[PDB]
C-alpha cells in the first residue's frame, strides 16, 4: 500500500517536484490538493503516493530534504509547491560544496535525525508501508552523501521494507565539477549494499537523447528533466493504477532481481506511434536512460508497460516477437523473464507510450566509466584532501572503488552464464 | 476371527494418529526452523548496519582529533 | 448431509471461486441475495444441493465456502460485488499485505498471521455439517498465496481434520497470462508439500484454457474473466454429481475409486466438449458421439499434453443434459475402433460412466453457448507428467545459478527445500513413468 517519498539535494528536489507535477496532473490533483478528475481509476490507488488530509484534500507523502536553504524556496514557489505538508521540508544551513563527506559523515549527519522524525510520522500513520523511494543525484555532496546516509539510518528502523532509488548518475557532459567520480564510487558502495531496487538515470544519456535525437543544442536541467519525469511517471504507472503486474515494490524486486547486488536497472521511454514502433524503439540503445548499448551485454529481466488504447493482441505478439529475433540477448537461464503490462489511461500528450525496464549486464559500461573518472584521479590523490578534511581515510576510497569492480565483474559473471 | 477384526480397526486408528502426529510434528518444526533462519537473516542486516554507525563514529572522532 | 466445504486461496484461486458460486447459484435457481423460491424447506435440508449450500431461517441459501486472501483487493470485490449478500463476511477473510509471489511469505512470514483465524472460521463451517466428506481446494501454483498459504492450510487442515478427503483444483502457470518469473519455484514447493495431503488433484494449465478461448471462443486475447468462466463449467461437471440427484448420477468419490491407483498418482486429466460459440452453436446440435469424441481431441484437455504417447490408468466420462445410456454406448464402441487409447496392462480398460440430467447453464454476458449436452472426462494418464516435465525444466534452469533464491532465503527457508521438493517431483516423474511399464 502506502509509498514514502524522500528528496534529497538540488538535483533529487527538482527532479523530485517534476514527479510530483507530471503525477498530481495524472491523477487529476491539483496544486490545492483538491480532486477534479473525470474517472475512478484516478482515486482506486491514490493513497499508494497521497495522504488524506480534512475537506478531500490529497497530500503528497513527501519529504524534502537538503543542506542549503533555497532549494526549499524553489521549490515552494513552483507549480505545486503549495501542495507539500509545510512540516515535511527539513532544511540545514551550511550547504555541502560537492563533498559526500559532508554529506555523510559532518553535515548530513547532524541533520538526518530530524529528517528520520518526519519520515516516522509518515510511516507510523500507514495502514501498511510497503517501503521507500528516494530521488537523488550521486554527483553532488547532499543528494549523495546524506541520501545514502538516510538510506542507512532508514534500513535500521524499517528492515523488512523495500529501499528503492531513482539515482542521477554523473556526466562530464553535463557538470564539469571535478570530484563528481568520488562522490558517485562512494554512493555506488553505499546502493550496492543497502538499496534493492536502483533506477540508474544517467546524465550522460539525457544529455544524448536531447542533443542528437531531440535536436536541442544546448541542453538545459529542464530538458534532462523533461526525460527524467517522463520515465519516472512510467515506471511507477503499474504502483498507482489497478494492474495485475508488478503492482508494488516487493513484487517488482522479484521480478527483477535474480541476486541481490544486481539491482540496477537501465530504464527507458518510447516515443522520445504503431505498436511494433513501440516495441522496436523501446528496445533500441538510444531510447535508454542509462548510456548503455544492451547489445553488448545480456538482460536478466524485464519489465514493459505500455499505455493508452491500443492492442492487447497485437501488444504480446511483439513482445513475443522482439524476444524471439533478439533471443541471444536475454539469458536462457531465467526463463519468460520479461513481463508486459498495458494500463488503458497514456500519460499527458500522447495516445501512446512504452516505459522499458532493464536488468542488463551491459550496465556494466556506466560503472566502469564512472570507474575510469574514479581511478584517474585517484591514482595522484587528486582532491583527496577536502575528504580527508573531514575525517575519511584513503582506505575508504579503495574499497569502494574495489566494491564496484566487483560488481561489474559480477554482471560479468552472468552475462558469460550458460544452461549447459 | 474376533480378535483380527480387533487388530485391524486399531492398525487403522493407530496408523491415522501417527500420521496426524508426524505431520503435526513436521509443522512444528519447519516453522521454528524458518522463524530461527528469518531472524538470524535480520539480526546479520542490524549488525553490519550498526558497524556503520561505529564507523561513522570514528570518522567524526578522526576529523576532531585532527585539530 | 454429505457436506462439501470450499475453499478458495488468493487471487485465482478467488476469482474462480466467483465465477463458480455465480454459476452453481445459476444452475440451482438461487438468487444473488441467496432467496431460493423452489427450495420448499425453509432453513434446512437434506437436498442434494445442500452438500454445497447451508440455509438460514430466513430462507437464505450460503455456500459453504471460505475465501481467503493475503491482501484485500480482489475479496474487496465479492465485499462490494453483485453476490455480496450471499456470504456471511466471516466466510471473506484478507490480510492487509500479500505474498509478493513468494511461497516463503506465504506459508511462513506472512501466512502464519492468519492461518489460526481461518482454521477458526472453517471449523464454523464444519460444525454446521452433519457428515462432512471433505474440502475443495482452490488456488494457483504460481502465486505465494496460492502455493504457500495453499500448502500451510492443507498440512494444518490433516492435523485438524485427518484422513477427511482434500482435492484440489490448481491452477498451472502459462506465459501468457503470469506475473511472476518465480512461479516455476512456487509451483515445485507448493505440489511438493501439499502430495500428501491431497487425495486427488485437477490440474488446470492456464496455457490450455487459453488457447481453447481463442481457438473455439473466437476472443484474441482472453482475460481472466473469459478463462474462469470456461473453468467454472469444468469444476461444474465434476461437482455436479455431489449437488444434484439422479438415478445415473455416479457420485466423485466413485470416480475416485478408479482414478487413484496409488496415492501419489492422484492428478486427473479433464477435457471438456462442448466449448462452442453461439454463432456456431445456433442451427448446429452437437450429439453425444460428436461430444464424445471430442473428448480424445488434445486441443479440448484442460491440461497440454499428448494421450497418444502415455497409458490410460483408467478414463471416466461424466455427462450432462440430454443424454441416455444407450448413445454413450453406441458412442464409445466407435471411439475404442478409432483412437490411440492403449491401457497399462495391469488395470481393466471399460469406461467409468455417470450422467446427470440436468443440462449445462451459462452466465449472461458470457462467451459458451447453451447446449442440451456436454461432457467431461476425467482420465488418469501417464501424458499429464509431461506437465511436471516442463515445470521441472525450467525450475533447474534457474536453480543451477540459485536465481532468485535469495528471496526465500531472506524469509527464513533453505536452500535444502529446494532440492527436497525437487527430488520428489524427480521421484514424481519416475512414478509416473513405472506405471505405464508392463508387469514382467
Ligand atoms: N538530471 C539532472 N541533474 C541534475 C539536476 N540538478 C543537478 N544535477 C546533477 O547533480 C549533480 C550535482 O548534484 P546536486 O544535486 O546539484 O548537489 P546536491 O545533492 O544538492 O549537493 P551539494 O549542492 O553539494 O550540497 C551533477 O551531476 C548535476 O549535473 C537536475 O535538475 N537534473
Ligand atoms: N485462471 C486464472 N488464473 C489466474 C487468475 N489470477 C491469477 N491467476 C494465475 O495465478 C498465478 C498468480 O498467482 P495469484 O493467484 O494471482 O497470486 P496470489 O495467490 O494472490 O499470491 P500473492 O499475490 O503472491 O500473495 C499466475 O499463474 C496467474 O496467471 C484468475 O483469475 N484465473
Ligand atoms: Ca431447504
Ligand atoms: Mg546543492
Ligand atoms: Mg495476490
Amino acid at each position: 500500500r502506502e509509498i514514502v517519498h524522500i528528496q534529497a539535494g538540488q538535483c533529487g528536489n527538482q527532479i523530485g517536484a517534476k514527479f510530483w507535477e507530471v503525477i498530481s496532473d495524472e491523477h487529476g490533483i491539483d496544486p490545492t490538493g483538491s480532486y477534479h478528475g473525470d474517472s475512478d481509476l484516478q482515486l482506486e490507488r491514490i493513497n499508494v503516493y497521497y495522504n488524506e488530509a480534512a475537506g478531500n484534500k490529497y497530500v503528497p507523502r513527501a519529504i524534502l530534504v537538503d543542506l542549503e536553504p533555497g532549494t526549499m524556496d524553489s521549490v515552494r514557489s513552483g507549480p505545486f509547491g503549495q501542495i507539500f505538508r509545510p512540516d515535511n521540508f527539513v532544511f540545514g544551513q551550511s550547504g555541502a560544496g560537492n563533498n559526500w563527506a559532508k554529506g555523510h559523515y559532518t553535515e548530513g549527519a547532524e541533520l538526518v535525525d530530524s529528517v528520520l522524525d518526519v519520515v516516522r510520522k509518515e510511516s507510523e500513520s500507514c495502514d501498511c508501508l510497503q517501503g521507500f523511494q528516494l530521488t537523488h543525484s550521486l554527483g553532488g555532496g547532499t543528494g549523495s552523501g546524506m541520501g545514502t546516509l538516510l538510506i542507512s539510518k532508514i534500513r535500521e528502523e524499517y528492515p523488512d521494507r523495500i529501499m528503492n532509488t531513482f539515482s542521477v548518475v554523473p556526466s562530464p557532459k553535463v557538470s564539469d565539477t571535478v570530484v563528481e567520480p568520488y562522490n558517485a564510487t562512494l554512493s555506488v558502495h553505499q546502493l550496492v549494499e543497502n538499496t534493492d531496487e536502483t533506477y540508474c538515470i544517467d546524465n550522460e544519456a539525457l544529455y544524448d537523447i536531447c542533443f542528437r535525437t531531440l535536436k536541442l543544442t544546448t541542453p538545459t536541467y529542464g530538458d534532462l528533466n523533461h526525460l527524467v519525469s517522463a520515465t519516472m511517471s512510467g515506471v511507477t504507472t503499474c504502483l498507482r493504477f489497478p494492474g495485475q503486474l508488478n503492482a508494488d515494490l516487493r513484487k517488482l524486486a522479484v521480478n527483477m532481481v535474480p541476486f541481490p547486488r544486481l539491482h540496477f536497472f537501465m530504464p527507458g521511454f518510447a516515443p522520445l506511434l504503431t505498436v511494433p514502433e513501440l516495441t522496436q524503439q523501446m528496445f533500441d540503445a538510444k531510447n535508454m536512460m542509462a548510456a548503455c548499448d544492451p547489445r553488448h551485454g545480456r538482460y536478466l529481466t524485464v519489465a514493459a508497460v505500455f499505455r493508452g488504447r491500443m492492442s492487447m493482441k497485437e501488444v504480446d505478439e511483439q513482445m513475443l516477437n522482439v524476444q524471439n529475433k533478439n533471443s541471444s540477448y536475454f539469458v536462457e537461464w531465467i526463463p519468460n523473464n520479461v513481463k508486459t503490462a498495458v494500463c488503458d489511461i497514456p500519460p499527458r500528450g500522447l495516445k501512446m507510450s512504452a516505459t522499458f525496464i532493464g536488468n542488463s549486464t551491459a550496465i556494466q559500461e556506466l560503472f566502469k566509466r564512472i570507474s575510469e573518472q574514479f581511478t584517474a584521479m585517484f591514482r595522484r590523490k587528486a582532491f583527496l584532501h577536502w575528504y580527508t578534511g573531514e575525517g575519511m581515510d584513503e582506505m575508504e576510497f579503495t574499497e569502494a572503488e574495489s566494491n564496484m569492480n566487483d560488481l561489474v565483474s559480477e554482471y560479468q559473471q552472468y552475462q558469460d552464464a550458460t544452461a549447459d | 476371527k474376533r480378535e483380527h477384526e480387533r487388530e485391524v480397526i486399531q492398525k487403522a486408528i493407530e496408523e491415522n494418529n501417527n500420521f496426524i502426529k508426524m505431520a503435526k510434528e513436521k509443522l512444528a518444526q519447519k516453522m521454528e526452523s524458518n522463524k530461527e533462519n528469518r531472524e538470524a537473516h535480520l539480526a546479520a542486516m542490524l549488525e553490519r548496519l550498526q558497524e556503520k554507525d561505529k564507523h561513522a563514529e570514528e570518522v567524526r572522532k578522526n576529523k576532531e582529533l585532527k585539530e | 448431509m454429505r457436506e462439501c466445504i470450499s475453499i478458495h486461496v488468493g487471487q485465482a484461486g478467488v476469482q474462480i471461486g466467483n465465477a463458480c458460486w455465480e454459476l452453481y447459484c445459476l444452475e440451482h435457481g438461487i438468487q444473488p441475495d441467496g432467496q431460493m423460491p423452489s427450495d420448499k424447506t425453509i432453513g434446512g435440508g437434506d437436498d442434494s444441493f445442500n452438500t454445497f449450500f447451508s440455509e438460514t431461517g430466513a430462507g437464505k441459501h450460503v455456500p459453504r465456502a471460505v475465501f481467503v486472501d493475503l491482501e484485500p483487493t480482489v475479496i474487496d470485490e465479492v465485499r462490494t460485488g453483485t453476490y455480496r449478500q450471499l456470504f456471511h463476511p466471516e466466510q471473506l477473510i484478507t490480510g492487509k499485505e500479500d505474498a509478493a509471489n513468494n511461497y516463503a511469505r506465504g506459508h511462513y512470514t506472512i501466512g502464519k498471521e492468519i492461518i489460526d483465524l481461518v482454521l477458526d472460521r472453517i471449523r464454523k463451517l464444519a460444525d454446521q455439517c452433519t457428515g462432512l466428506q471433505g474440502f475443495l481446494v482452490f488456488h494457483s501454483f504460481g502465486g505465494g498465496t496460492g502455493s504457500g498459504f495453499t500448502s500451510l492450510l492443507m498440512e494444518r487442515l490433516s492435523v485438524d481434520y485427518g484422513k477427511k478427503s482434500k482435492l484440489e483444483f490448481s491452477i498451472y502457470p502459462a506465459p501468457q497470462v503470469s506475473t511472476a518469473v518465480v512461479e516455476p519455484y512456487n509451483s515445485i514447493l507448493t505440489t511438493h508439500t501439499t502430495l500428501e495431503h491431497s487425495d486427488c488433484a485437477f490440474m488446470v494449465d492456464n496455457e490450455a484454457i487459453y488457447d481453447i478461448c481463442r481457438r473455439n471462443l473466437d476472443i484474441e486475447r482472453p482475460t481472466y474473466t473469459n478463462l474462469n468462466r470456461l473453468i467454472s463449467q469444468i469444476v461444474s461437471s465434476i461437482t455436479a454429481s455431489l449437488r444434484f440427484d439422479g438415478a445415473l448420477n455416479v457420485d466423485l468419490t466413485e470416480f475416485q475409486t478408479n482414478l487413484v491407483p496409488y496415492p501419489r498418482i492422484h492428478f486427473p486429466l479433464a477435457t471438456y466438449a462442448p466449448v462452442i460459440s453461439a454463432e456456431k452453436a445456433y442451427h448446429e446440435q452437437l450429439s453425444v458421439a460428436e461430444i464424445t469424441n471430442a473428448c480424445f481431441e488434445p486441443a479440448n484437455q484442460m491440461v497440454k499434453c499428448d494421450p497418444r504417447h502415455g497409458k490410460y490408468m483408467a478414463c471416466c466420462l461424466l455427462y450432462r443434459g440430454d443424454v441416455v445410456p444407450k448413445d454413450v454406448n453406441a458412442a464409445i464402441a466407435t471411439i475404442k475402433t478409432k483412437r490411440s487409447i492403449q491401457f497399462v496392462d495391469w488395470c481393466p480398460t471399460g469406461f467409468k460412466v455417470g450422467i446427470n440430467y440436468q443440462p449445462p447453464t451459462v452466465v449472461p454476458g458470457g462467451d459458451l453457448a447453451k447446449v442440451q449436452r456436454a461432457v467431461c472426462m476425467l482420465s488418469n494418464t501417464t501424458a499429464i507428467a509431461e506437465a511436471w516435465a516442463r515445470l521441472d525444466h525450467k525450475f533447474d534452469l534457474m536453480y543451477a545459478k540459485r536465481a532468485f533464491v535469495h528471496w526465500y532465503v531472506g524469509e527464513g527457508m533453505e536452500e535444502g527445500e529446494f532440492s527436497e521438493a525437487r527430488e520428489d517431483m524427480a521421484a514424481l516423474e519416475k512414478d509416473y513413468e513405472e506405471v505405464g511399464v508392463d508387469s514382467v
